């Protein structure tokens, strides 16, 4: 199987800049005396089937914007997005069809590299209408941040929390390209009021200090 | 200056696989999909290239070959693969950069016929894209055959029936390979 | 513009057999060859096999040789992908590539099937609200939410007002739990002053298991 | 002339590896296409494997994967390597000058393979006295294994009326075999017969000498 | 993969007369069609191929006929020998295929088996076990009973026949029927009996003998 690795992994370029993916072939996609090296990339936007953006590392499928390039020869390959918009943000891959065991990429993950924005932060106590039924959800908001990468630590009478959150993050905004997150503290209610203050600690780039949600049953 | 496509597909009759056609074309604008997006093929397999993407690609060369064979042996057209046609009649290379077309062909080919023929003894398998028209008698012992048939000497063709009486898998096939040529020269086949 | 239109989302007990089937539309077809990939939740695409649809050629790889079986039906232009016994570890969503030929690229994709192996059986989601306080205010805009936990399978539809609120709405993706089933919350951020003069709704639908649920966020 | 003569046949237990060779005269083995062909004890002839002339080998799906066929110019033999072995692969391996892929026009002897988790055993030899115009008498061959054993009246000098009768397999796994002669009386006495019976499996060669009790 | 079927699946006729075997195919084979003849005890002998052609060395007497689906070998002017069980093979696709064979048989006069019966030796009743042995030499038709009776008491479950096949010489065919017994049960029987009925015999015709005389 000829192994196929991306680089980066992630990647975040702003409006309009030039975007650049790698593609390294553990070993020769040509299939005969052609010299055209067989290699292809896919672009699949979230909840999206993929889509063939460039075959033989420099043809591009029909209806492919100009602003998409392929490069390349022998193992090393290259995608190039030359002016990054809002409707290029997905995963791209790159799979070789040289031999029968078709082989894709790692996939990259391309994101609009906008301004650091702060999270705003909500806590929410869990209901009356939940409680009856012996468990207690308490879930901490983080709305409208960029960069994704954000910490977000329980603290229930300044102790910390451990196996009971879970965490998820919404797609890159269309208009703001932010990201929104909700972590979710699950209890049962015998532990729910056996204590006084739940507190929510969210470290993020964009804030000079980590900011503490809480509240008191 | 259109390619002589039709010629090839369209022609009244074809060549025996022993003895396949070949056609070479060049210095033209190849328009495919007169042939593709047409129906009437029971196999159309490409290998290597995309007959979607050929009307905008230029290749030096074309190559269409035409044969006959029984719809049981349609399959050994194709890289890779064995048989009496795929060793002795015709032979793909296993990085065969083209497609393999075929159809059947009860209707023109069969008589209730006794004409299209294929090599059934060789020495050794056929290289790939080699024709071998020898109708010398095959020696299968020590002694010399001297031109006639006999014991140890056997005629090296072989006719298919082709009645229409048969099975679909005895039925003769028109088949038709295009192999796609893109040397160092100017291109002189491309499409639109 | 050939298309490739697969069958409905699946759910389905470990050791059941499963058949998904993909059939394609388009005068150029019997040139294009239909392959299989499978992408396991948050990962990369896999691909499973290939065939042929005119002689039935199938080439599988070597991860998915034996364990999955391909087939064709050139009389209906549909293919197929059948489990002889589903495993836990088969929850995936498995495309159909179309491509014109064998070693060439795949141009026509599916809608892609959504295939849930699991052990657990149908659970209407259990809807909470995420009350707006002021610990759920930012001065100007007040953030509030819904509690969509502990139900089978995906998916779960969620809108507030019918609808009506679509801008400033968060629907979060779906997290399984460890207790086989998934949560899933939704918040929107409406301003501070209208939490008495308008009325927020969020509506939950679980068409698997005709669950309805229209719950009324208050402070 | 063509001859086609077989070796290597025998006792084998499942799951093993049994390779035989088919001696070839009267044509060049690599010009030619040859097949092999089984036929299980009472039943009909099944296709195993040919190889072409220009060496491409095609095999049957119940072998596929497991039995190869291989030729070499250099001695003129055809070989057939059997592994794998299951009971049912049991039967009598014909080797068959293969006429393009289509029909066999000259054939083999022949050479069985028996493939049992049986251990080989020789035979017993018993004589059968003649009853007090025409008398008869014979041996009894009981409790071998495997097929077959060849039987002698006389060292040859006996052959008219000498009827051996197929074997048998009795309820302990183990062949049985009867040969008997029809001898007219009053040579009884004037004339002394020895049955000479061999077992090639087990290399046992044993001449009973048959009295008159 | 195509089958062969053929009609009948045995047959029998007089020396002269004219034999007609049928094959028929699942699917049409276009002719490809072989016959061969198997004596017993020898290989397979190729007879007829494209379903028309004689080999070399087929005497004219043996003529192939059909195509398609339905065949015919028709044999005329039986000599002695000349029965075998005949196969028909096609060749039209692969896999190549045969048919389950035409057993034939030449038809003679009714002729009464010679029955001779065995006491077991000395020397095998050393050894534990005791083996009677009744012989039906020299017989036609094939068909035919044989019962034990020990003390007329019928024995059952404990004997095994073998019968050959015809003979060169006269078309005669022969059994045995061999009764396997401890040494400790033969010793407390006395007299062991075989029951012969055959077309050529008006009365069941039995052979006896007392132990220890
Ligand atoms: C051959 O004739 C058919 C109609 O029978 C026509 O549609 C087709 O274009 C012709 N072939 C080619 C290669 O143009």
């Amino acid at each position: 199987d000829i192994v196929m690795t991306q680089s980066p992994d992630s990647l975040a370029v702003s409006l309009g800049e030039r975007a650049t993916i790698n593609c390294k072939s553990s070993q020769s996609v040509l299939y005969s005396s052609n010299n055209k090296n067989y290699l292809a990339w896919y672009q699949q936007k979230p909840g999206q089937p993929p889509k063939l953006l460039i075959y033989w590392t420099s043809t591009r499928e029909s209806g492919v914007p100009d602003r998409f390039s392929g490069s390349g020869s022998g193992t090393d390959f290259t995608l190039t997005i030359s002016s990054l918009q809002a409707e290029d943000v997905a995963v791209y891959y790159c799979q070789q069809y040289s031999s029968t065991p078709y082989t894709f990429g790692q996939g990259t993950k391309l994101e609009i590299k906008r301004t650091v924005a702060a999270p705003s932060v909500f806590i929410f106590p869990p209901s009356d209408e939940q409680l009856k039924s012996g468990t207690a959800s308490v879930v901490c908001l983080l709305n409208n941040f960029y960069p994704r990468e954000a910490k977000v630590q329980w603290k229930v009478d300044n102790a910390l929390q451990s196996g009971n959150s879970q965490e998820s993050v919404t797609e890159q905004d269309s208009k703001d390209s932010t990201y929104s997150l909700s972590s979710t503290l699950t209890l049962s209610k015998a532990d729910y009021e056996k204590h006084k203050v739940y507190a929510c600690e969210v470290t993020h780039q964009g804030l000079s200090s980590p900011v503490t949600k809480s509240f008191n049953r | 200056n259109l390619c002589p496509f039709g010629e090839v597909f369209n022609a009244t009759r074809f060549a025996s696989v022993y003895a396949w056609n070949r056609k070479r074309i060049s210095n033209c604008v190849a328009d495919y999909s007169v042939l593709y997006n047409s129906a009437s093929f029971s196999t159309f397999k490409c290998y290597g290239v995309s007959p979607t993407k050929l009307n905008d690609l230029c290749f030096t060369n074309v190559y269409a070959d035409s044969f006959v064979i029984r719809g049981d042996e349609v399959r050994q057209i194709a890289p890779g693969q064995t048989g009496k046609i795929a060793d002795y009649n015709y032979k793909l290379p296993d990085d065969f950069t083209g497609c393999v077309i075929a159809w059947n062909s009860n209707n023109l080919d069969s008589k209730v016929n006794y004409n299209y023929l294929y090599r059934l003894f060789r020495k050794s398998n056929l290289k790939p894209f080699e024709r071998d028209i020898s109708t010398e008698i095959y020696q299968a012992g020590s002694t010399p055959c001297n031109g006639v048939e006999g014991f140890n000497c056997y005629f090296p063709l072989q006719s298919y029936g082709f009645q229409p009486t048969n099975g679909v898998g005895y039925q003769p096939y028109r088949v038709v390979v295009l192999s796609f040529e893109l040397l160092h020269a100017p291109a002189t086949v491309c499409g639109p | 513009e050939v298309q490739l239109v697969q069958s409905g989302a699946e759910v389905k007990k470990p050791g059941e057999s499963l058949k998904i089937s993909c059939k394609g539309s388009g005068y150029i077809f019997i040139t294009y060859w239909i392959g299989w990939v499978r992408q396991m939740p948050g990962k990369g695409l896999e691909w499973m096999g290939i065939i042929y649809p005119g002689d039935s050629e199938t080439r599988y790889s070597p991860s998915f040789q034996g364990q999955v079986t391909i087939s064709a039906d050139k009389s209906i232009s549909t293919a197929y992908l059948q489990w002889s016994s589903l495993k836990a570890s088969d929850t995936a969503m498995y495309y159909c590539a179309g491509s014109s030929g064998i070693f060439t690229p795949m141009d026509v994709w599916g809608q892609g099937t959504t295939v849930t192996v699991s052990s657990a059986s149908t659970k209407g989601p259990s809807v909470f609200p995420l009350a707006p306080s002021s610990k759920s205010t930012s001065g100007g805009t007040a953030a509030l939410g819904c509690l969509v936990k502990d139900y089978f399978p995906e998916p779960v539809t969620v809108s507030w007002n019918s609808g009506a609120l679509t801008s400033g709405v968060h629907t979060f993706p779906a997290v399984l739990q460890s207790s086989g089933l998934y949560s899933l919350s939704s918040v929107v951020t409406v301003p501070s002053s209208s939490l008495g003069t308008q009325t927020y709704i969020c509506n939950v639908n679980h068409k698997p298991s005709n669950t309805k649920v229209d719950k009324k966020v208050e402070p």
